[PDB]
């Protein structure tokens, strides 16, 4: 939507969009629309923009108002970066899915590694429905189906929030057991040994042992679940 | 009379938090619906007006706060009584509490809110709604608060009046140096690096002056020195233990 | 009467109130500095689940996160003997990050939390604080404490990111759940090529990428821990200059 | 008799003569150091009119030129309260540059003055010196003074380079007058690709390249101003070491 | 007898300026017409002769100046009278004035003349006419003058005789550390950076030691300390105010 | 009785034994630090005869070798006036390198000595030590001494590597003996593209590569010599800190 501010000669001498079509102008939540088109890579690629040798196909929209279920370019499924050869023409298609109700301006966009964003034609998409009715869903290798809108968030909360609470409890325990002004004065008066000294170190070592045990137990427990995982592709 | 007053601190905290909550609601409502395209006149109506109002208002506020604190200073700061000096130290701590809250709002909340806004738009201009809220409201606001905090100590407490506290200067200027890379990120985001990578060295000048927020350590230590010196021999040992 | 306070009760109440005020005053703006530094150095790796790889993320994040933890430890331990400095900094950073993820990344821009959740640092911070507590020297906790700060990063973050490393099949291609989440919820200015993740290499010897990265962040932290402990010492200066 | 002078008139004459000698002695060799530094860092941007672009030149030149101005301000203001240190350094640099442009670039190599004229710096130097004069602190003149030092570079240089940004048509291709001068008067070891000028970028949101560069150059300058003020303070040392 | 003599400074200035003006005319005449091609025998006749006569002559001149100033030193420098000490300070200032003129001639005039010469030839060799004039004549000349200025103060003024002034050492060596970059340039101008980009960090070694020219600040400050001490209580406040 | 020794002879014997022990104690671990630093910075240029080119080798090796020589000179001369610090460091490095080349490179891996012999440094070290001896100041030996340190590197290494620069013809292609030795005796992880040697450039003027490299390397060393002299002074600190 900000393509107006980009320099004119770079806009007209990098990518030449044509045959750009939007399958539907008005879409519902959980309804699929396809944005497709063809793009021509200018033969006289500017020196300012790096080579399109590393580039990514993207849908230019104000946030994830439309969830991208699949996108293709050059007759290839392209969830990762792709190479565009100078002077060639490529056909692309993005399968979008309505997520947020409203009127959104959705562009076709390709990003070059050393150049930045190149924004193609954009069309107003009207989305009707409610956000809470949105489900992706996706299927795992084992055959189970999950909803990416909500999957994994509960586990992340259940692992993160308790540890933040534990840290806050540790801070408040040491703050109430020894005051800030009180301990500062104590340390400044030479006696910075009755401010912290076993049984204080015993409490610290108990906390550390419990933390290590929880980390090991948590790591082992989350290895029983999801026993077969793969690195980021 | 009353060493711990806290009415000023409560008023400042309430005002700042309510104002920032109002700003957050406003940008929730108008981030879309005339907050996306910077060339539409509705953007000028709803966002550029804020930008034009911000800078002169906060410049006037900071200059007036400094001038009022300078003209309201006592000329016999040395002859302050221990109880009045405790009251002034507590007021300074209230100032610094408001300062820390403002720093959290600006350097932490809106600064990383700009991160999520960068993934929503393609950066139509340098004056995005996030940039307007972050660069031109919150950073000047907390620098103004630091100026008030720095000048209160310079003009009410004899320890900070006899010279310039290096830690106080750092905590007043370095966080006021969290705005500079608006020139430098933008020039970096327009010349050096190509994508919206927050790891860019174009964001590293943001960091070197973000370390200056640690200058509050020395300020708090000096305040504690003043407090511990004021409480008598009975206060340090017999009472505080 | 205990000068400059009228009575013992007044002095105790004043001390308690000023203690609370100082605690809040430091916690905030330590949050500020730490969040600025982590946000603009450590990424953008805490931002996205598809950025939390096996090599760059567990190397970059602990190294740039130990900085303010060491500085706050230097402030608290030297002047107060309070053993919560690294936990102080880490809890501040995590609270600020979680607030901003829920309110702006999800509340404003409607990015699902599964995509924008931050990395856990509480366990390494606790390790660092206890090592500084059981010992009395920053030198020891610089070596062994910060070594565990790096080795404990991935294990304590595994419970939150393992669910997103489950394999899925998309159009005859293997993709992780994190990759799918990043691909589905479109980010405008975030292509795939910039992810700066482990993309393979000819002299990685399989099944030890994470152990190698975790150790690497372990001792590079010691250098960073040393430098930032002394930087926190410097920021704690009480020097007053005559003229500016 | 006013020791160690015979009379009051002899003392006054000696003081005046030594004042003149000191002024010349500092002005020269401050010119020397500043000219070396500007020549070998700031280019080669002051050398050629086709290098005076909208982004790199108003960025590189002020940042690299504020150095000796800050150092001379530190020397003069701290030890004499004389408010001309930045003007001192800038005038020295401009005098040396203009002399050598006229004598060597044009007098020797017959390069037209329109091709090799330097960039004006008197206005930013005056701004810096007055800001240090109205204030009394290098901290203030570091920020407000050096911020204006960068924002005033292009506006005070535009009158000299506007005539060379007039458009001309050469063989069906638009070129500026400065480009034509650089292309006409052949320089052996100066190709076009080395010019290091604003060549465009996909995120330069138009109509603001010069303002963006000016704010970057001027506001980065305070780091340079601080560093070089303190370097000038160190160079002003009177320390005598016992052995070498 | 006469504190302000100035005859030596005038003689030195006239000699140096006339010599450099003669060199400038010579290289105006012979920059072309046997100056461009470095392999022609006429280049050896007109330019290599200067290079061969430069280094021994300036080396001998500097060593002899140091030796003469060391053998002419007074062994009771602590017993110098205030009038004689002021005269010696004035002579040191004269030395420094000649030094500054030499620094301008070498570090500023010919150094940037190398800039315009690099745009005229394709660098037939390292021993270009500009390189011969700049690297091997002007830089050694001003380093020799700095040696003379340094050794005069070491051997005449008690303040500079009881040790080594750090600022004087810097202003005597670091400017002498600008010629050194002959290698940092030539090796740099062949392997790393690849064109006449003066900005290249192959020249930043030039710059770092060019900053040492600022060491004259401390030298003149020490001279002024001596002057202000030499004038009694009557000189400072009755006359000078 | 000469306290704390029983007699004069006992004191003399104790002093002599402790002198020998201290000499060995410093020679080793100066060998250690010097060898670690030189091995991991200066290559890998001492390792291979086909790496000892005319530009990179006489540039890299002397610059990174002058470091510990300067540091050990600072230690020995300042505290003992003994003029062998540079020779101390260089002899330690040479002895360690030769021992490793013969015992491991040749004894273990059967690489011929003609391939893995190190570069000579005794002559430049002697020059540096004598210059520090005739003078009494580190400043002079920083300039004249370390200038001769680099200019003497190639001439004192030429007798060793000249025999390997004899031309040979291999399959219609010119090769040096050093290249042939590096090619005949296969090294797994040493492709030719890694060699980082003088491969030519369009501004190399005939017959002066070695003089240019030696002057560059040798005359830069004064920066390194200064830095490492003062670093050796810092490592010679007797400071005791109260807490760690
Ligand atoms: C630190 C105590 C808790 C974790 C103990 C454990 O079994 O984890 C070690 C294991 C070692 O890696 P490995 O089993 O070789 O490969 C597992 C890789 N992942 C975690 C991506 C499946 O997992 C890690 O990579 C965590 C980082 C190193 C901590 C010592
Ligand atoms: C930015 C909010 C800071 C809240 C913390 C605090 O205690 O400071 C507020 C301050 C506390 O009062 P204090 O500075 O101690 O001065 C009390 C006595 N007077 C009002 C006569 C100077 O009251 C004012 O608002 C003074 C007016 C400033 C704008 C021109
Ligand atoms: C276990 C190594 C101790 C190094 C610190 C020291 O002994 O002091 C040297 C210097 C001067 O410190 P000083 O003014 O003596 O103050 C002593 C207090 N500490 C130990 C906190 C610096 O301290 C620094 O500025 C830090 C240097 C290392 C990190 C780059
Ligand atoms: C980053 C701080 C820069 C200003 C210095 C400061 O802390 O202000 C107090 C200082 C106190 O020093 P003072 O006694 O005034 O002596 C300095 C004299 N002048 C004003 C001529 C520089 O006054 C000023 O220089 C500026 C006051 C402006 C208030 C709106
Ligand atoms: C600094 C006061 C004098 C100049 C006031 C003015 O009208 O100039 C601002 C204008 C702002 O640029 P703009 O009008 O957006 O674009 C004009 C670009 N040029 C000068 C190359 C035609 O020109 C500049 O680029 C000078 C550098 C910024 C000083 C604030
Ligand atoms: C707003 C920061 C003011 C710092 C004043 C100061 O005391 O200087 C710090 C330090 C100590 O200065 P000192 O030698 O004590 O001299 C104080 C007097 N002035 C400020 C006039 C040099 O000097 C430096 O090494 C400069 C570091 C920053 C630039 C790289
Ligand atoms: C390259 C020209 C330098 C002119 C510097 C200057 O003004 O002072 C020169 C100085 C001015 O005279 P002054 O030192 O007062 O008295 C000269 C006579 N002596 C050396 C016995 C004191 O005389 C000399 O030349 C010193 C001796 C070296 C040549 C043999
Ligand atoms: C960058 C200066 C290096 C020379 C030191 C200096 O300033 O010279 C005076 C100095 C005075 O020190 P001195 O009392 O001689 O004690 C040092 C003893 N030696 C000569 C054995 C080093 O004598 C020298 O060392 C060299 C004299 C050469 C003149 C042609
Ligand atoms: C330093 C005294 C002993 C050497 C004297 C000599 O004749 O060597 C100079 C010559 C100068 O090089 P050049 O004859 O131009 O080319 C010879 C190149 N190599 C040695 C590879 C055949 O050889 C060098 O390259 C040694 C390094 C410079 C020492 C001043
Ligand atoms: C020609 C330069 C002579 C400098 C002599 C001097 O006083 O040392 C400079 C500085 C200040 O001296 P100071 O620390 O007080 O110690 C004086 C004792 N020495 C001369 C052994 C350092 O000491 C350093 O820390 C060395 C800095 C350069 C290498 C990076
Ligand atoms: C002599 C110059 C004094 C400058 C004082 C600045 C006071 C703070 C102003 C804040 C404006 C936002
Ligand atoms: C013991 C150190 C002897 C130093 C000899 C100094 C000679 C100075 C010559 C100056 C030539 C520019
Ligand atoms: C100590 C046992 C090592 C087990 C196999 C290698 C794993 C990587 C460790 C660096
Ligand atoms: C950001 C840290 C800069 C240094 C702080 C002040 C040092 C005081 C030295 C005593
Ligand atoms: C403050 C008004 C801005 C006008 C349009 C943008 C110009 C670039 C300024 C950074
Ligand atoms: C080029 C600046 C190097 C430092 C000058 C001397 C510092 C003196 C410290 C008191
Ligand atoms: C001094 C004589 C120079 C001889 C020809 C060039 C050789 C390279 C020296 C840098
Ligand atoms: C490796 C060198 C680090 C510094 C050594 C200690 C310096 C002591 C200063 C007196
Ligand atoms: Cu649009
Ligand atoms: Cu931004
Ligand atoms: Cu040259």
């Amino acid at each position: 939507h900000g393509e107006k501010s980009q320099q004119a000669f770079l806009r007209m001498r990098t990518l030449n969009w044509y045959d750009v079509q939007w399958s539907k102008t008005t879409v519902n939540v959980n309804e699929e629309m396809v944005l497709s088109g063809k793009v021509h890579v200018f033969s006289a690629w500017p020196q300012a923009v790096a080579n399109p040798r590393v580039s990514f196909l993207n849908a230019g929209e104000p946030g994830p108002v439309l969830v991208r279920t699949a996108q293709f370019i050059g007759e290839q499924f392209a969830p990762r970066s792709v190479s565009l050869e100078i002077g060639k023409d490529y056909a692309f298609s993005i399968n979008l899915r309505g997520r947020r109700a409203g009127r959104w301006h959705v562009h076709a966009q390709i990003n070059v590694e050393g150049g930045g964003p190149i924004i193609g034609p954009g069309q107003w998409i009207e989305i009707k429905g409610d956000m809470k009715d949105f489900t992706d869903p996706v299927t795992l290798l084992d055959g189970s189906t999950v909803d990416l809108e909500h999957y994994g968030i509960s586990r992340v909360y259940a692992w993160h929030l308790p540890w933040m609470a534990v840290g806050a409890a540790w801070i408040f325990f040491w703050f109430v057991r020894k005051g800030i002004i009180t301990s500062y004065i104590r340390v400044a008066e030479g006696k910075a040994d009755d401010v912290i000294g076993d049984d204080d170190r015993r409490i610290g070592a108990i906390v550390l042992a419990l933390t290590i045990l929880a980390t090991i137990v948590g790591y082992a427990v989350t290895n029983s679940t999801f026993p077969r995982t793969i690195p980021l592709q | 009379e009353s060493v711990v007053d806290l009415r000023g601190m409560w008023i400042g905290l309430v005002l700042l938090n309510v104002f920032y909550l109002i700003v957050r609601i406003y940008e929730q409502v108008f981030g879309w619906r005339a907050g996306l395209d910077s060339f539409a006149p509705e953007f000028q109506t709803y966002w550029m007006s804020i930008l034009w109002t911000e800078i002169p208002l906060e410049l006037v506020s900071g200059l007036g706060l400094a001038g009022y604190l300078w003209k309201t200073r006592d000329r016999n700061v040395d002859a302050v009584t221990p109880r009045e000096e405790m009251r002034r130290l507590v007021v300074l701590v209230q100032w610094l509490v408001v300062y820390g809250i403002a720093i959290y709002w600006g350097a932490s909340f809106f600064t990383e809110q700009d991160g999520t806004w960068h993934m929503t738009v393609i950066r139509d201009t340098d004056f995005t709604p996030s940039h307007i809220i972050e660069f031109y409201m919150s950073y000047p606001i907390y620098s103004v608060i630091a100026v008030g905090a720095f000048f209160y100590a310079k003009t009410r407490i004899p320890y900070f009046a006899h010279g310039y506290s290096l830690a106080f200067l750092i905590v007043a200027i370095g966080p006021f140096m969290i705005i500079p890379n608006v020139g430098l990120n933008e020039w970096g985001h327009t010349f050096w690096f190509m994508e919206e990578l927050f790891v860019a060295p174009l964001h590293w000048g943001f960091v070197f002056f973000g370390w200056m927020a640690l200058g509050v350590f020395g300020v708090v230590l000096q305040i504690l020195m003043r407090i511990h010196a004021l409480v008598g021999k009975e206060g340090v040992k017999l009472l505080t233990e | 009467a205990v000068g400059p306070f009228n009575s013992v009760a007044e002095a105790a109440g004043c001390v308690q109130t000023v203690d609370w005020m100082l605690l809040v005053l430091l916690f905030f703006a330590v949050l500020g500095g730490y969040h600025v530094h982590f946000m603009l150095t450590a990424g953008d790796w805490d931002f996205w689940v598809d950025w939390k790889d096996r090599r760059m993320w567990p190397t970059v994040v602990p190294i740039l996160g130990v900085t303010f933890c060491a500085a706050s430890q230097a402030f608290w331990w030297v002047n107060f003997r309070l053993p919560f400095g690294a936990v102080f900094a880490a809890l501040g950073l995590l609270i600020g990050e979680w607030i901003n993820r829920y309110v702006n990344f999800w509340g404003w821009t409607y990015f699902p939390i599964s995509l924008v959740f931050p990395s856990a640092l509480i366990v390494p911070a606790i390790w660092l604080d206890v090592i500084l507590l059981l010992s009395g020297s920053y030198v020891i906790t610089a070596v062994v404490g910060s070594l565990g700060w790096g080795l404990l990063f991935y294990p304590n973050n595994w419970p939150a990111i393992a669910a997103f490393h489950q394999a899925t099949e998309q159009h005859g291609q293997l993709m992780t759940l994190a990759d799918l989440i990043g691909f589905h919820f479109v980010r405008t200015s975030m292509p795939e090529y910039i992810r700066m993740v482990e993309r393979g290499t000819l002299r990685t010897f399989g099944k030890d990428v994470v152990p190698v990265a975790a150790f690497f962040s372990g001792f590079v932290s010691m250098m960073v821990y040393f430098l930032w402990w002394f930087m926190g010492r410097w920021y704690s200066t009480t020097k007053v200059i005559d003229t500016i």
